[PDB]
């Protein structure tokens, strides 16, 4: 198990977890906008 | 080279000298030691095309 | 098998475990905007296999997070398979006894089956071991053999354990053996490195010239050509198991033990 | 043979494939070579091993036998931890076969944890199996081809593997008149054959294991009989010739003609119509 | 809808089990589905192994084959002119 | 870089050799030829190549 392999996509998965709230806010604003 | 061999200037010509049916009719010389012929060369670096 | 040589049981494994836990917690928090254990089980399955029915997460934005986690898991499994293939490319055949310093030669009867020391008398090997290991000489006297060919035959037939003799002839025999079944100890070790030379009478007038001629031969590359044409060998030039998962099945049994113990402690409460 | 017949006066010319040696050239006069053909090794092309059915064979069938027992033991432990055992057994059997039935309903959280752990173990086992398959796959074509006289299997011979040439041929002369393969020559002297066709038939009939012969003949034999292939880099590359006595009037005229036919393209046409006309 | 469900489950077991329906009912149907899934998984593994082993295959181009070819035979027209290289005074030029 | 390569494995349109040119009727031909045959038969030519 290469360190880069565990990193090169798991930094990405952490970014996705922390990015979920961004689209949470975007879609809950979109729902109320119309 | 062949001209120098014919006119007795030299008695032997060691080098890259292809066997021919015209040279043999003038100078008689020994058996080949390297297999040669006529080949075509072309570059293929434009595309690998694997 | 190298069931423990893998990078597992390290910081990376703990890091990915805690990352999975944090991802599951974030997914539960998103879904909430009884789903904690279900989400953890579903994420563990998605890491392992998609046959784990989890109803914990039912969200739009969540679907993208689950897809990203599935992509990461797919990449991880692909890398794992590639690593197993790459490790299965190579194999280890290091050595058996690792030199005369091993306790087997010092203790020839105390461990398991008797370990015979094959040797040939009349030689320098016998004199060397007699002048260095007098105790081992008495034991090896009972196995004093006749010749190199007889020693090779005995080793191939299991009648002898180890054969101690000159290094060059033994290397030649190893390089000219059928099946490459027998090899010298280790990667090639010399207990007392020495030359061969050419014997001469004391004070002979040829030594000062024979030595120079031999140095000229070795410096001109003739010795390398002679060694290649006279000492090269085929063997020298060459270059779901039951026991494989028995360890991980022991770990699985330990997992069952911890499961039942956790059942006991959870059912006290 | 032909050299003796020509020297004895019974013949005036040898129009046949006659490799230009030194011993032959010391007594007869060779023309310019009308072809160039070294020696190669004819061997039988072993059929590729297309198993396509080695499922439980690769590592050990005992692993497949123990897998079911381990699954049953894990299921029993899960049942005792739950205190629908048949439903759980079916669910586990589906999970280990990627069925994904979804009929498993563990009671305690410890059962859920053990279930998830079991799945991970199953995944690992599958990965190991795939790795083993790759090892068997990548390891295809285990047998190799001997690379001429330089190959160690030919320098050091064995009674199990035999490589013999043809008696009373330039080849035998080449082995005899070069003292670096006396063991190889001694081994080959005990398996020489009366004629080249007999040696070809013996090689194709598993009687031999290797044949040493001219490239111009072995290549055609491989082209005709696909069961055999040729290997080994060309060695002793000396072509055939129209052998004939030294004191002959044609010596100054045959050779030139052979040159002309070799340059006018006649020999290329002969090779196309007689040697290079088929493949495999 | 049982025929379509069975067909979809068969196709999924061939490709991926993410296509579930209420097709297998009974011990015999479940056993048959499990056997089919096992065979499909074995076939999948064999296909992946073959694809991995195929990476060790490569080939190279060779342009025309000898002077007896369409390219060399006719200089005129055809396509962009094909230059011929031949150092004079040699045997090749005379031939 | 071995960028340019001859066509295929190499097909000689008119295969010949090199030899060693000698005067017509030179006494050395009958012996130079034997020496060359000895060289090619003893593996020396392979080493030189
Ligand atoms: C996704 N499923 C496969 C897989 C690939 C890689 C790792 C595990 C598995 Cl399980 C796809 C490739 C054939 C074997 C197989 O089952
Ligand atoms: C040499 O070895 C033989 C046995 O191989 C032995 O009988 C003989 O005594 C030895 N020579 C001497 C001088 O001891
Ligand atoms: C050899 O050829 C030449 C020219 O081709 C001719 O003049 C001569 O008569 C020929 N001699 C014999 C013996 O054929
Ligand atoms: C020989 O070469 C010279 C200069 O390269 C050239 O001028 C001449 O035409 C050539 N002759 C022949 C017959 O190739
Ligand atoms: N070797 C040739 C010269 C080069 C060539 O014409 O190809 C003569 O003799």
């Amino acid at each position: 198990l290469t360190f880069e392999n565990m990193a090169g996509v798991f930094m990405l998965v952490a970014g996705g977890i922390v990015a979920g709230i961004f689209l949470i806010f975007i879609e809950i604003a979109y729902k109320r906008h119309k | 080279m062949i001209g120098e061999v014919v006119y007795q200037r030299a008695v032997m010509a060691v080098g890259s000298l292809t066997i021919n049916e015209e040279r043999s009719e003038v100078v008689d010389f020994s058996v080949p030691f390297v297999e040669t012929g006529i080949s075509v060369m072309v570059s293929r670096s434009n595309g690998t095309v694997s | 098998p190298s069931a423990f040589l893998e990078p597992f049981s390290a910081s990376v494994w703990v890091m990915m475990f805690v990352m999975l836990l944090i991802v599951s917690a974030i997914a539960v928090f998103v879904f909430e905007y009884f789903t904690i254990g279900k989400a953890i089980w579903l994420l563990w399955g998605l890491v392992f296999n998609n046959s784990v029915p989890v109803q914990n997460p039912k969200g739009t934005t969540s679907k993208i997070m689950v897809s990203v986690w599935a992509f990461f898991a797919v990449i991880f499994l692909a890398s794992y398979t590639a690593n197993l293939a790459a490790f299965m490319i190579q194999e280890e055949f290091v050595d058996q006894v690792t030199g005369l310093s091993d306790k087997k030669f010092q203790r020839p009867h105390d461990y398991s089956p008797p370990f015979r020391f094959g040797t040939v008398p009349n030689g320098s090997t016998e004199r060397n071991i007699r002048n260095n290991y007098p105790y081992m000489h008495q034991y090896m006297t009972k196995f004093n053999q006749k010749g190199v060919e007889d020693a090779l035959v005995s080793l191939k037939t299991g009648k002898l354990d180890a054969f101690i003799y000159d290094a060059a002839v033994l290397n030649y025999k190893a390089g000219r053996d059928e099946g490459c079944k027998l090899v010298t100890i280790g990667s090639g070790y010399i207990f007392a490195t020495t030359g061969y030379g050419i014997a001469l009478q004391k004070g002979s007038p040829w030594k000062r010239q024979i030595d120079l001629a031999l140095l000229q031969f070795v410096g001109d590359g003739e010795m390398e050509e002679l060694e290649t044409l006279w000492l090269t060998g085929i063997c020298h030039n060459e270059k779901l198991d039951i026991d494989n998962m028995a360890g991980v099945f022991y770990m699985l049994a330990a997992a069952m033990a911890l499961s039942l113990i956790t059942f006991i402690w959870e059912h006290l409460f | 043979g032909m050299m003796g017949e020509l020297l004895s006066g019974q013949a005036d010319m040898i129009v046949a494939p006659l490799t230009i040696n030194n011993e032959r050239a010391q007594y007869i006069e060779f023309s310019k070579p009308f072809k160039y053909q070294g020696l190669t090794i004819l061997v039988k092309k072993e059929i590729p091993r297309s198993t396509l059915d080695s499922f439980m064979q690769p590592f050990q069938s005992t692993l497949w036998l123990l897998v079911g027992l381990s699954v049953h033991v894990v299921a029993v432990m899960l049942y005792l931890l739950d205190r629908t055992l048949s439903s759980a057994m079916w669910f586990s059997w589906g999970v280990l076969l990627n069925s994904g039935i979804g009929e498993g309903a563990p009671r305690s959280f410890s059962a859920r944890i053990l279930g998830m752990v079991w799945a991970g173990f199953a995944m690992i086992i599958v990965a190991s199996y795939t790795a083993n398959l790759a090892a068997f796959l990548v390891l295809d074509r285990p047998e190799e081809r001997i690379t001429g006289i330089n190959d160690p299997r030919l320098r050091n011979p064995s009674d199990k593997f035999i490589y013999a040439t043809v008696k009373q041929s330039s080849v035998d002369i080449y082995f005899r008149r070069q003292v670096e393969l006396s063991t190889m020559y001694r081994h080959m002297e005990k398996h020489n054959y009366e004629s080249a066709a007999e040696a070809i038939q013996a090689v194709r009939d598993n009687k031999l294991h290797a044949f040493i012969w001219d490239s111009a003949v072995l290549e055609f034999e491989a082209s005709q009989k696909c069961d055999l292939v040729t290997t080994g880099e060309l060695f002793f590359r000396s072509g055939f010739g129209i052998g004939m006595r030294k004191d002959s009037p044609w010596k100054q005229n045959v050779s030139l003609s052979i040159l002309k036919s070799h340059e006018n393209g006649f020999m290329e046409d002969l090779d196309k119509t007689w040697v290079r006309y088929q493949e495999c």
